[PDB]
């Protein structure tokens, strides 16, 4: 279990979003295991995307990832 | 408010180097910020729906699992 | 609360993952193990409930092999 | 997988009485489920050239199986 974004900001963001989409008035709590599950998944997700983006830079003989690469990555992934 | 601003530059670089990125054009950070916001909006929307259907007040790991695996969202690619 | 004991579950996961590993043996992230087990149990409970539905339909309170099989067959899953 | 564990599982499921033949059946089912999900998890991991199975891989294999 080794996260790259710090637990504190990631949790803040998770509350903000959940506060907007929940049907309840009192703030919804999260088991601490649930937020870590979510974070690991979210990080794994951005790494997957970052590495596809990287592959599209190399394809174009750059080592610097560019917005357009990440956008083409999102097109090909579906 | 704008807690998406709290997702830090070093963090993104740290995510990038883990994905093998040698260097990063400046416009990638905001872009990475949008993708995550978009992403944790589908998932958290779904997780919260499971917690309420189960008439519960805590989001559980089974809610997160179920939210993540739910159709109508790309996780990796064409497969899902 | 997980109803299956973690150690014997983890055993079975590692055996199976070794059987399907193609290339350097694979390790599981502990949050990944827990997610699977969490999903594995919810799958069994759901399947146990359907099984019970078919037993009541046959006017029985005892679930039986043949109830589980007809439940699986109708579902189409696996 | 213990029989006591299958019994607790059954009760959560609302089951009142259990034929002795059900236990072997649940093991066959749990094993089949673990086979399909793990095959897909592992297959993806190796394709990503990664060396560790993540919760995202599981969730992806779950997605595709059910």
């Amino acid at each position: 279990t080794d996260l790259l974004i710090s637990r504190m900001p990631f949790a803040r963001l998770v509350k903000e979003v959940t506060d907007q989409f929940t049907t309840e008035s009192e703030p919804l709590r999260w088991q601490s295991m649930a937020i870590m599950a979510l974070q690991e998944a979210s990080e794994a997700y951005l790494v997957g995307l970052l590495e596809h983006t990287n592959l599209l830079a190399l394809h174009a003989k750059r080592i610097t990832i560019m917005r357009k690469d990440m956008q083409l990555a999102r097109r090909i992934r579906g | 408010r704008d807690n998406i601003q709290g997702i830090t530059k070093p963090a993104i670089r740290r995510l990038a180097r883990r994905g093998g990125v040698k260097r990063i054009s400046g416009l990638i950070y905001e872009e990475v910020r949008n993708v995550l916001k978009t992403f944790l909006e589908s998932v958290i929307r779904d997780a919260v729906t499971y917690t309420e259907h189960a008439k519960r007040k805590t989001v559980t790991s089974l809610d997160v699992v179920y939210a993540l695996k739910r159709q109508g969202r790309t996780l990796y690619g064409f497969g899902g």
